[PDB]
């Protein structure tokens, strides 16, 4: 054997029932955006260059590999018609406000975590390069608590499956929020390194300070890059590739998990960044060039007309397949008005992240990376 | 998460 890396094999996971799940009236988290993303992929003809699978509904036994039985059994039983009986237990598990109770809620968790664990065993069996599950990426879920629209943490479950055959796993979180659920689950171990780029300061979930580097055996294995409002493509690109490559050099993992939170795009309903799709997808290109078993997952994204743009192009990036900027016709062609074009343009907001601030945080994290 | 309502 010889050679380095060429074109990669991709396995895509999607379930048709994922689009009908409804969080609530006026709730920003709309699972319908995944079906928009999948439908846009089909109309681009990208189904010819990838293997599409349907994820199984992950059983409660697979979920209890990280979560507790009290929290999992609660999710199986809670329904919109018997919430009053579970009023006290709804509050203990933070199920009610940001994480409301809707119809078929447990099945939605089974489809999300199913694609991540199915893609995990697919990578472990060495039958693909990248596994794509845009229904996953829910990174805020806790062991016995829900938060940030996340109920069951597919990422932690998918990484625990990778640990059966990969002694070191690298987790990358480009969601505008901090991956606090993934970071907390591996905060005291060196087998999993968590790296998260996020907006910090009076923003959900409040954690993510760069001074949190880990504890116990996992000290210096938790990298956080706090950011400010309105970061653009050049500011994100000048720090992503050098920091990711330094992690790949000092840590040298055997598997990568890249959470592609789309809420860090320009003009997001809940976000405040100013990234474009090309600037967002460039993060996938950097991780892809290292030629490691990658697990691409979804996550944030609340301007759904742009979420379908981002996760479609990033899928083509995984396929190394160029796609025209002119959007073809699709079932949801009305959402992409008034331009009906794939890529987007930045806003006029000010970049609160000065280039001198970007260099200082980068150099501060290089100090912790030398400690390996 | 939602700044429209709540603290998340
Ligand atoms: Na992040
Ligand atoms: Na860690
Ligand atoms: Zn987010």
């Amino acid at each position: 054997y010889s050679q380095g890396g060429g074109k990669k094999k991709v396995c895509y996971y999607y379930d048709g029932d994922i689009g009908n799940y409804y969080y609530g009236q006026g709730h920003p988290m709309k699972p319908h955006r995944i079906r928009m993303t999948h439908n846009l992929l089909l109309n681009y003809g990208l189904y010819r260059k990838m293997e599409i699978y349907r994820p199984h509904k992950a059983t409660a036994e697979e979920m209890t590999k990280y979560h507790s039985d009290e929290y999992i059994k609660f999710l199986r039983s809670i329904r919109p018609d018997n919430m009053s009986e579970y009023s006290k237990q709804m509050q203990r598990f933070n199920v009610g406000e940001d994480c409301p109770v809707f119809d078929g809620l447990f099945e939605f968790c089974q489809l999300s975590t199913g694609g991540s664990v199915a893609g995990a065993v697919k990578l472990n069996r060495q039958q693909t390069d990248m596994a794509v599950n845009w229904a996953g990426g829910l990174h805020h879920a806790k062991k016995s608590e829900a938060s940030g629209f996340c109920y069951v943490n597919d990422i932690v479950l998918a990484i625990l499956e990778l640990l059966k055959y990969h002694q070191r796993v690298l987790y990358i979180d480009i969601d505008i929020h901090h991956g606090d659920g993934v970071e907390e689950a591996f905060y005291t171990t060196d087998r999993v390194m968590t790296v998260s780029f996020h907006k910090y300061g009076e923003y959900f979930p409040g954690t993510g300070d760069l001074r949190d580097i880990g504890a116990g055996k996992g000290k210096y294995y938790a990298v956080n890059f706090p950011m400010r409002d309105g970061i653009d493509d050049e500011s994100y690109g000048q720090i992503f590739k050098p920091i990711i490559s330094k992690v790949m050099e000092m840590y040298q993992p055997s598997a990568v998990v890249l959470q592609c939170g789309a809420d860090s795009l320009s003009g997001d309903r809940l976000g405040c960044f100013n990234l474009t799709v090309k600037g967002h997808a460039k993060c996938v290109e950097v991780v892809k060039t290292f030629n490691l078993p990658l697990l691409m997952l979804g996550g944030g994204g609340y301007t759904i007309r742009n979420v379908a743009r981002c996760w479609t192009y990033e899928t083509a990036v995984a396929l190394d397949c160029e796609i025209p900027n002119e959007l073809p016709y699709n079932d949801y062609f009305e959402y992409f008005g008034p331009d009906f074009k794939l890529h987007i343009s930045p806003s006029n907001m000010t970049n609160q992240n000065t280039p001198e601030y970007m260099e200082k945080i980068k150099q501060r994290l290089f100090e912790n990376l030398r400690m390996l | 998460x939602n700044p429209k309502q709540x603290w998340g």
